[PDB]
Formats: structure tokens, sequence, C-alpha cells
């Protein structure tokens, strides 16, 4: 049924978010309302639109500024937080930039100090050629258009090519607005504005990936082994150009549906490329998305050549963790594709129970997934806050939970331990090995040492 | 020996120092025990700094959001402020203080803060009569100033609110102290030379426990210690002791101003000389005695020192970023250990006040030979230096940086805010006696390492 | 899991582990204040031992030879002995012991030590009526044992000495507590336990001040602290606490087999287990409860490795090499952590008593991997097998071993005697909760830094 928890009899709306499966339900009559507005005041784990698109796809890119329209803080902010390598030196990660709004801009405009600090990009660095612009919340409120800004420096400068986005941050409720203006931007504006070299007869698009630890490298040693070209990358290891290119894919791969699904749905109306979802996580569901991308393709031989070779390597590890992590309990606090992806992999590859999950910014459609996918006895929240993490805790007294390290940081006083369910422990989790490495680092937070020498009160006789 | 102040000539910034107000003034608010300051903007102005508190401090403090989102941009966000305070109140009853934050979205908008801050006011009243809680308005546009900015208007903001509320009392024999934006370690070693010296003094905030216990009966003991009577207090104080100008002193001189404490500023206590000044003062204004305790860990510090300076130290040449006081502050203690500190960078656009600021002077008649102070500064700025040819021996700075150093194959001691990329720097001091000691050592095993990943004379680590 | 003992293969030494006996009686003598070890043998025995203690802790002591030349190691060398008492005392008139340590040299010649003291002590009574000097004999050949024996024997002799003058009297109400061969920051952490504890206890020896400072009226404080007095008065003692078995244990022995002054030896206390299962034995002896300082001490210390455990040690591969007590505690300390200490190095000719030692066991219960302890083994023991493919992520060692980690390019935490090859470790303690968390957090820093250089996902120091 629909919980209405203690810490929210104040805010008794909350009960519309927060299901508990139940023997016999029928699921469609307790769907968590999701992608709705934010209490105030809550300690809700949710963040801004702009995040979506800066930090979580556009940033991701190894060759391209990220401009970040506004007040040096949102800059800041997105910058030494993420982990998604590149094999150019890691570009992405290194830098951020602003166009550092002062009073006088609120006052008379920002778009000359946009257009400034967009030549100033170019010129610090001439070998980069490639800029997406953002708005934030008061380039947004005082009515800078960014587009046009962008159109100028483009007739100026014809080696560059730039790309806007509007995401100020009271946008939406969540990231999740920045995913879908970024998505239908792109599509709208830029893919189909250049082409690539074919080199294989298996050609497609991998879509919502972003790299995390090496995550999309780890996959391309699959693809390159299968003989299939990726002609873009959405965007793990990406550039910007192999984007604009994505109309030339035969398929497109989906791992991220809810960040990325709009622009694979948008290439198959325009395109006719069909989209093929799969989950990229979990061992056993790794193979069955190796099967059906081989299916597509008719190369259904090199496939199961690629999964036995890889059954061989990593199985009997993986079966080793299982084990040992066998009936352990699992909460995942993250932003919402990674419960509906891991809640039933845990449970089939390693024998792990997902007692509880809450979702960020999820829709009615991740909803949907997770509780297909998920156990009785377990808490879906939509849109968690900190006095809800607790009372689950205390309800469910899981043995370990998947979140991001600040949450982390707080159970661990309860004597709980984590995994980085969003920027990893030792990763990458995506894939075969990465499964592997995912059970180890939950083996090691579990069986550990300290974890039972804080318990002990050395007064105690 | 030229001391010369510059700006940055870009118009953007690449790779920023410091973040915008609203983060600085959310520090200030968690020194505060039972404060959860709510924070009146986009989601993303609270999450990503609750994100930055835990990158420096490997801990999670409690800061809410109003989320405002598109209806209250085109209307208005009154109502945000206002349901996220009774929200507060109603699920966590030891709340006491909740500083307002005002963010870009909500300065552009023009929310009256005051006037919400009036119906929560009566609401609160209404609802929970035998409860007080302290709501401050903290006026933080993030167009203006940085994090250091923004830290001096919170702790300014809250310190008016509450002393607006208890006024003057009886004398408290106690001293007022804000040390500005320092880490555990150095609220740690003020306490005991408070203690060694018979002063008693309340330190405004008190953020020893952010380093908190894993404790056998699962408690959260992850709070600022200072409370309301504290923050009360500070009007019934003897005097305040403000160490760094850009970091309280402006809620030393309300407190001048508004109850006749006397201020005293003085250099932020990076070093020997300025350790030593601080110690002077606290003597001077209390009647107490500096005691043999003291002197003592001083020998000890320079005992160490002198370890190093000739033999390492001398002549190399170092960059420095991070807050004013800290940079300057720094800077002083470099030349006293024989190191060359020869571009300095301060990230806001505070440069009129900095121009002004009386270390420059002292400086400019301890230097043997030029530095530049590049203020309104990015982290691009020491990377474009360092592509033109600047040669440098060191880098301090915090962990933003430290791609910069890396490439570079420069040494690099992590100083100031946020220290993410090293273990436990939190918990050591920088200021004081022992704190220059430990960043002399950083300083050193930093480049005795560097000497032997590069095999540059790393034979000569033996009889130092 | 197999924990394998094995002895060195080979007859020779390339890179020994530890020094002499002789040198280790020297550092034990060197606690004492008003003593001046004087060794009887050739003059490098004393001048090479000087910059040892030099190179460790970058202060001078003062150590004293009989210079034996080639007519006294031909006819023998009793004359130099007792010249050598009598220049000490009349040049040095404070000074009250003088341990006389025994060389190779002078135990293959035979030369009598107690017949020389008797005449020294006629002499000295007949010259210095109102004085009294206690010369004990140690015997030291460093044909045998190594530098950890020639400490633990030294200890015993002085203290057999001094006592065997005083003997028994008024019950003292202190314990004893023979922390081994430690750091200055050891003696200040175990200091700061008994007194948050409220024991009264002598620590032999107390280097607390061998961390001296340069001071205003240029005094020279460099000394032991622990007198005649402290050491008579052991035989007054509650109870003695031995925390190294090799390295005072014996001391203890004597003490109870002599005075009835029960001696409770328990683990060095690395790590956490170690450090509680101490504090219990000191509650139980003392009847005194354990305070809560010491709870929240412990539990920062947990707090601060629970963030490097899991994510940076787990599964990663150490050798560690030192003191026997330091190797087997910190091998302790390594498991709680999750590091994997497969490889332990212990440099003398004891295995015989290793092979009894109880921590053995305590290791094959706790260890989830196979453990190799070399005993009697060199530096050149590690480097042949990482040379032969060990594959390592972390040794912890001495600073003579740092070229096998600068060659292979693997990460080293200096720890043990002697690390001159970095700043200030002297000061930092390894024991404790306290302890165990800086050593801790020098394994992650080491290990940051190692990324960083090696571009090793130099990217991953971010948000953990
Ligand atoms: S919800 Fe998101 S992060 Fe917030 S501002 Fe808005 S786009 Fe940006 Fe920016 S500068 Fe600082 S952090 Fe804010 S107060 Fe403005
Ligand atoms: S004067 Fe010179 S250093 Fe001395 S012994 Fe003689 S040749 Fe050698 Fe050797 S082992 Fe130790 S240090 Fe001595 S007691 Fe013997
Ligand atoms: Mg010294
Ligand atoms: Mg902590
Ligand atoms: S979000
Ligand atoms: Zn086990």
């Amino acid at each position: 049924p629909m919980v209405l928890l203690e810490c929210d009899k104040d805010i008794p709306e909350r009960q519309k978010h927060i299901y508990l499966k139940a023997p016999n339900e029928d699921t469609r009559e307790f769907l968590p309302i999701a992608n709705a507005a934010t209490i105030p005041g809550t300690l809700s784990e949710r963040g801004c639109a702009f995040c979506g698109a800066k930090l979580v796809i556009g940033g991701v890119l190894k060759d391209t500024i990220q401009m970040i329209h506004g007040p040096l803080g949102c800059a800041y902010d997105t910058w030494h937080t993420k982990r998604y390598p590149t094999d150019n030196g890691h570009f992405n990660m290194k830098y951020v930039w602003s166009t550092d709004m002062k009073e006088s801009h609120v006052v008379f405009g920002g778009e000359k100090r946009l257009e400034k600090s967009m030549h100033e990009a170019f010129d610090e660095m001439p070998d980069i050629k490639r800029m997406i612009v953002y708005t934030t919340c008061p380039t947004a409120l005082i009515g800078d258009d960014i587009k046009a800004v962008a159109k100028k420096v483009m007739k100026d400068r014809p080696d560059v090519d730039v790309f806007t986005v509007e995401c100020p941050g009271f946008s939406g409720v969540s990231q999740s607005k920045g995913h879908h203006v970024l998505n239908i931007g792109w599509i709208n504006e830029k893919v189909e504005t250049m082409e690539k070299e074919i080199t294989s007869e298996y050609t497609m698009n991998f879509i919502g990936d972003f790299n995390i630890q090496g995550d999309t490298q780890l996959l391309q040693t699959y693809w390159d082994r299968l003989g299939i070209q990726v002609v873009a990358h959405f965007t793990g290891n990406g550039t910007y150009d192999d984007l604009r290119c994505m109309h030339q894919a035969q398929l497109n791969v989906v791992n991220c549906a809810r960040s990325s699904g709009y622009i694979a749905n948008e290439l198959k109306k325009r395109y006719g490329i069909p989209r093929l979802d799969i989950d990229s996580w979990g061992f056993n569901y790794m193979a069955e998305g190796i099967r059906k991308i081989c299916a597509f393709f008719g190369i259904e031989e090199k496939g199961e050549e690629l999964i036995a070779e890889e059954y061989a390597k990593w199985k009997p590890k993986l079966d080793w963790y299982k084990e040992r992590l066998q009936g352990k309990k699992m909460a995942i606090w993250t932003g919402g594709p990674r419960l509906w992806h891991w809640t039933k992999s845990v449970e089939d590859d390693l024998g792990v129970q997902v007692v509880a999950m809450s979702s960020k910014f999820g829709h009615e459609e991740d909803f949907e997934k997770v509780i297909a996918r998920g156990k009785e006895g377990t808490y879906y929240i939509d849109d968690g806050n900190e006095l809800e993490f607790f009372e689950i805790i205390d309800l469910v007294k899981p043995d370990v939970i998947f979140t991001g390290p600040r949450v982390g940081e707080l159970v661990k006083k309860l004597h709980i331990p984590y995994v980085n369910g969003h920027g990893y422990h030792n990763g990458p989790y995506m894939g075969f090995e990465g499964f592997v490495n995912l059970a180890r680092d939950m083996y090691n937070a579990v069986h550990n040492p300290l974890r039972h020498l804080a318990a002990v009160d050395i007064r105690d006789k | 020996a030229e001391v010369k102040l510059s700006p940055r000539d870009r118009e953007g910034i690449i790779n920023p120092m410091y973040d915008c107000q609203p983060a600085g003034a959310q520090y200030a608010g968690i020194g505060i025990k039972d404060c959860i300051p709510l924070v009146h903007g986009g989601q993303g102005c609270t999450m990503f700094v609750r994100l930055l508190f835990a990158q420096h401090f490997k801990e999670n403090f409690d800061v809410a959001s109003t989320s405002l989102h598109e209806e209250s941009a085109v209307f208005g966000g009154a109502k945000r402020v206002e349901e996220g305070v009774l929200v507060l109140a109603r699920r966590y009853p030891n709340l006491r203080v909740i500083p307002i934050i005002t963010t870009c979205s909500t300065e552009v908008i023009g929310d009256d803060i005051e006037g919400s801050i009036r119906v929560c006011n009566r609401a609160l009243e209404a609802e929970f009569p035998d409860r007080k809680i302290y709501l401050a308005p903290v006026h933080t546009p993030s167009f203006k100033g940085s994090h250091v900015t923004g830290y001096a208007e919170c702790v300014k903001s809250v310190f008016k609110t509450i002393t607006d509320a208890h006024g003057k009392g009886q004398p408290s024999g106690k001293l007022n102290v804000f040390p500005g934006w320092v880490n555990p370690g150095d609220v740690v070693l003020l306490k005991r030379y408070f203690k060694e010296m018979d002063v008693e003094a309340n330190i405004y905030m008190d953020t020893e426990d952010f380093d908190s216990p894993m404790l056998p009966n699962k408690s959260i003991e992850t709070h600022g210690r200072t409370t309301v009577e504290d923050i009360a207090d500070s009007a019934n104080a003897l005097a305040t002791l403000s160490l760094a100008r850009y970091e309280g002193n402006t809620t030393g001189e309300l407190l001048q101003k508004t109850f006749a404490v006397p201020n005293a500023l003085v250099n932020t206590p990076y070093g020997i000389k300025n350790t030593d000044d601080m110690l002077r003062k606290i003597a001077e204004v209390t009647g107490k005695e500096i005691p043999e305790s003291l002197v003592r860990e001083r020998g000890i510090a320079l005992d160490a020192l002198a370890d190093l300076a000739h033999m390492f130290f001398a002549n190399k040449k170092v960059a420095i970023f991070g807050h004013p006081d800290l940079v300057l502050g720094l800077a002083q203690f470099c030349m006293e250990v024989e190191l060359e500190p020869v571009l300095l960078l301060i990230g806001d656009d505070q440069g009129n006040k900095y121009k002004k600021d009386p270390r420059i002077e002292e400086l400019k008649n301890t230097a043997h030979f030029d530095i530049e102070i590049v203020h309104n500064a990015d982290l691009w700025e020491l990377e474009k230096r360092i592509n033109a040819g600047l040669q440098l021996d060191l880098i301090m700075g915090h962990s933003k940086g430290r791609y910069v150093a890396i490439e570079a194959n420069i040494p690099m001691v992590r100083v100031g805010f946020p220290t993410f990329d090293r273990a436990g720097l939190y918990r050591k001091p920088s200021i004081g006696y022992q704190g220059a000691m430990e960043l002399g050592e950083m300083i050193a095993n930093a480049m005795f390492a560097h000497m032997e990943y590069t095999r540059n004379k790393e034979w000569i680590l033996n009889t130092w």
C-alpha cells in the first residue's frame, strides 16, 4: 500500500510518493506520483535542471568548452565532482568556464559579457573548436538570448561550432528537465550537420552511457571484438562532432532511457533508426543485451564466442561473491534508472535482496519498471528526503546502501557501509567484469573489520 | 622590490577559485548548533554546496532548499520561503536557528525576505508557543563577491538577529574570537592556546565536532558547538579578537558599534610573527601573561623549521592561492622560512579592499624579490603563467587546483578550502606555532617525494 | 590460511635491517637524565651511532668512547674504560649514570667490565666523596642479536644496577610502563592516555624532550627525562605494563622476580584492537575506568579509517619491515583496514622466539591470504622478492629501505627507526587510536600522491 511515514505526518502528501509492495496488489493502483514539484524545506536530494544538462550529459564530452552563462557559483559547483574519464587526458574534468556575471550585467544585460567570454575561451585554447553554452537562473531571468550570441560568434569565427541550452535551475522540478531540453535541442539543431566514414557493415549509437569510471571504454571492447562501429556514444568518452553524425547509425542501443530516451525516440521518428533498450549493468543482463545486438545484426555466433569467453573469465569470481553476498539486504538511493537496472540483477547474479529504493527525479515510467522488477516488502520512494531515509533504515535494516558520498558519510554513523551508487568505488561497473567489480566493492564494504570494531564500547566489561 | 597588484585581464573565468556568496553563507550557518540554513533559490544552490562540504570534511551537513520552480520565477517565491520555514520547524523539533540565504534567482526577482520573516514569526509563535526560532535574513547575491563575502555576511546577520533579540546582559569576562574560515584543527589549536593562557573565550563558530566520531551508540555528533546562548553572550564580552579581515571582522565591528565591545583585528596567525602578535594582543586585552608552554611550542616549531629553511627552502619560488587572509598570511610564513612567494592569487572582485590591506606594505618591507598579486584571479591565471614560462618550485592552494600542479610536475601543498584530494587535512592545524611547523613539514615532505619520483638528487635525503 | 616462517637462505647480509647490539644499548641510555653512555671499543662504534641518532631525530645526543687503540686491543682495555669513566666524571659534574657498553672488540678480548667497575667505584668514591655515579655493565657483543636485543639488555642492566642500590621501599601507587623503542610522539600519546584515565605512571624511557625547542635563552633541553629516582621507584610500582616483548618485557620480568611487581605483557598497541586491549589491561590492573574521551578518540580514528579501507586499501598487498613488535603489530593494524600484509620481514637471529610469539597465531586466525614471515632477514630479501615478481602495492618500513621502494616505484610509508628521509615523523604517534589514524592517513596520502605521479585514475580523488 502507500505509506505515510511518521516523519511525514506534517507533509502527508508524501504518502502518494511512497509504495510498500504487498502480496496480491494490483500495482497499477499504487504507482508513486513522480516528477512533481518538490516540497520546500524537506532536505530532498534533488538538484537543478542546469545540472542535468551540463554536469550529466554535455560535460562528459572530451573536446568541448562548457560555457556556463551566469555567476561563478554554478561553474564552481560542477567542477571536480564527476568521474568520467576520457582518452585525451580528461579535458572534461580539468576545466570549467563561467561568464562571471556581475551586478552590472543583471542591470544592463549579459550578452556582450557572454560573447567576450566565448572569444576568450577559444583564444586561450586554440585547439578546441566546439562549445556548449548553458543558461543558469539569473541569465534566464534577465532574458539573455544565448542562441543569438552563439550565432554571431559562429559568423565571426567560422571554424567553431556552438550549441546552446536553456536550463535555468528553476525550470522543471529536478535535473530531469535539463536532460530533455538538451536532448531535443541537439536533435533539432545538430544531428545531420556532418557525416563520418562508415567502416563496418554493422553500425550503432550507444545512447545513455556517460563513461562513469570507464564504463563506455569497457563496453567498447565488446563492440570492437564484434566488429560493430559505434557512430556515436551519447555521451561517454564522446566528441561533439560524433554526436552530429548520429543519423548514420543502423541501431540505437539505449541504456539510460531516462536521460537519453528522448533522443532515441526522435532518431526513430525522424530517421527510422530502431530503439533497443538493454541493461548494461548486470552479468546475465549484459549477455541478453549482447545477444539482442547480435541478433539484430545477424552476427549471433560472434556474440556467443564473446559471451563464452567473458563467462569463462568472470563468472567464477562472480559466483564466489554470490556465495558470500547471498541474503544481504541492499538499499539503492540514486537518480532512478539504476533502481530498475540493479534490483533484479543483484538478486539474480549475487543473491542480494533490495529492500528499499529511492529515486531523486525518476518519472512514473521509471517506477513502472522498478516495481515490475522489484520485490514484495520493499519500499519504493519518489523524491526521498533525509528524515525518510532514517525511518526507512529503521524499517528495513539494510546491510549496505548504494548512494552518493554525502549520504554514505551520514549512514556510516549508524554503522551501515556504503558503495557510491553514482560515481562508483572501484569501477567500472558496467559489463561482465564491471559487475564483478560492483560485487567486490559490496563485499569489502560489508565484510569490514571497522564495522565490528565501531560497535564495541571499550568501557564495557 | 615591488609588490604589484593587478586584475585578471579577461572578462570570463576559467577554473574559479571560490564558490559564490550563498555557499559561504551556508558554511557559516552549519557551525551553529541546532541550525539548518534555508537557501532560497533553485535546488542546485543547496545540493552542490552540501556536496562541497562532504568533499572537504567527508561529512554530511544539513542545509535545506526552498525549491524555487517555474511558477515562483513568474510570480515571486515568498510562499516557498514560508513553506520551507514551517516544514523545517515541524519536522525538526529541536531546530533553533534558520539563516534564510538568498541566491542569484531570488535577489533578481526581489522576494521580500524580511516580510516573509514577519509572516513566519507570527505563524511560529502561534503554532509553537513555548519555542523560539531565530530567522536571520542573509542577502547573498552571487553576482558580487564570493563565498568569502557570503561567509562574513551570514555571520554578521546571525549575530545581529540573535543579539537584537537578547541585548546586553551582565559582563561575561570572556573574549569573542572570530577565527574566520579555518579548519577543525585550527579551532582545536586556538582552544588550547586560550586554555594554556587561562583566557575564557568563545570561538565563533566552533567547528571542532565536524570531525565526529563513529560511536558504539550510533549517535550523530557532526554539529556546530556554537549555541544561541553563546552568540547572544557576545554582547557581554570583554573584547573581540578578529583574526580575519575578510572573514568576520565586520561582525566584531558590529559588536563594537552596538554594544561597545572593543574589536581588535590582527593579522591572521599564519607563521611565527603573526602568531606572536596575536598572543601579544590577547595578553594586552586580558592582562593575562603568555605562558611558558607557548614559548616552548614556538621553540619546537622554530627548531623544526630550521632543519628545512636554508637547506631545502631557500630561493624556491612559490605560488599561493586561496582566501585573501590565508594567501597574505601564508606569504608572510613563507618568507620566514626563506621561501619566495612570487605569485599570490586572490579570487574575487574585492581588489579595492585588498589594495588597502596593511599586509601588502608588510610584504613590500620584507621581500627580497618582486611579488605579483593577481586579484579577481581564476586558476587558469596560474596555469597560463606557468605555460608562458613562470618557473615554480611549489604551489600552495586548495584541491581544485590539483591538475595544474600535477600536469606541470610541481609539488603542491593543500591548504585552505576545499582540500578533498588528501586525507585528514581538516584535522591538522595551519595557524599558530604548531600549524607553522606542520605546514613547513608538509612542504618539505612534498618536495622530498618529488625528488624521489623525479630522481633529483634523491640521495641527499640522508644527512640533512 | 597458512602463516609461514622462514629464515634468510644466505649466510651473508646485503642491506642490514638493524644495527648491532651496542647501538641499541646507546639508544636505551640516551633516554636517562644525567646519563652519558660509555661505549668500550673502537671509536666508530660510538660516532656512527651518534650520527644515526642525528639522522632520525635531527638532534645531538651525548655518548662517549673508550677509544680502544692497538695497544689496548693487544694488551687489554681495562685502563681505557677506567680512564674514560674518570674523564667523564671530571668534566661533567652533573653526570649520574654511565652504562658501560661492550662491543665486539672488547667482548673478543675478554676485558673484565665488572672488575673495571670495582676499580672505578673505588676511584670515584675517593675523588668525589659527595657524588654517586651509577656504573652499569652492559654486555652487548655485536656478533649476537641486534640493536633490538641490545636495547633490551641495556634497559635491564641499568634497572638491575639502580634498583640493586636502592631496593624496595614505599609503594608508589604508579604503573611502570615499558613502551619499547618508540618515537617521542608515541610517548606523548601514552602520557595523554594515562592522564585521561587518571593513572599515575612512569614511562621508561621518557624521550618526549628529544624533540627539544630552540629557546630564547639558548638552553639545551634535548635530554631524557627518566631519572635515577624514577628508575629506582620501579621496584615500588603497583604493576608493570610491558608493550613490547622484545624491547623491555625482560625488565618487567626482572622486576616481577626481584620485587614482586606483577608484569603484564600486552600486544604492542598498533591498531584498534591492540589499543583496546592495552586500555582494558590498564583498567584491570588499576581499577580505573576508561574515559569517554578515549571512546571518542577511538571513534574519530575509526571514522577516518572507514573513509579509506574499502575504497583504497582493500586487497592491496603490503610488505612490512622493522622491529619485531612493530612488524607484528602493524600487520594486525593492516588487516583491520583491509590491507593484506603478505610479507613481513624481521631482521635478526631471534627466530626461535618469534616462532612462539602469540601474535603469529593471531595473524593465522585473521588472515584471508597467505603471509610469509622472513626472520633473520636483510633488506635485500625484500628487493630480491620484488625482482622475482612479488607484486606489492605498499611498503611500510624505515628509511634505509627507501631505494627499494623508489626503484620499484612502490609507495612507501616510513615507520619505525630510523626515519630520516621525511620530516617530523618522530613527533607523530603510530601507536594508539590517534596513531592508527595517522598511519592510515599516511598510507592513503602516499597512495594518492603515487596515483598522481603515475596517472593511475588520478581523477578519482574527488568524491571519495
Ligand atoms: S539552481 Fe542550478 S546551481 Fe543554483 S544558481 Fe540556479 S542554475 Fe545555478 Fe549558481 S551562482 Fe551560486 S550556485 Fe546558485 S546562487 Fe546562483
Ligand atoms: S670501531 Fe669501526 S665501526 Fe666499531 S666494530 Fe670496529 S671497525 Fe666497526 Fe662494528 S659490529 Fe657494532 S659497530 Fe662496533 S660493535 Fe663491532
Ligand atoms: Mg629538533
Ligand atoms: Mg569523519
Ligand atoms: S534532481
Ligand atoms: Zn572474513
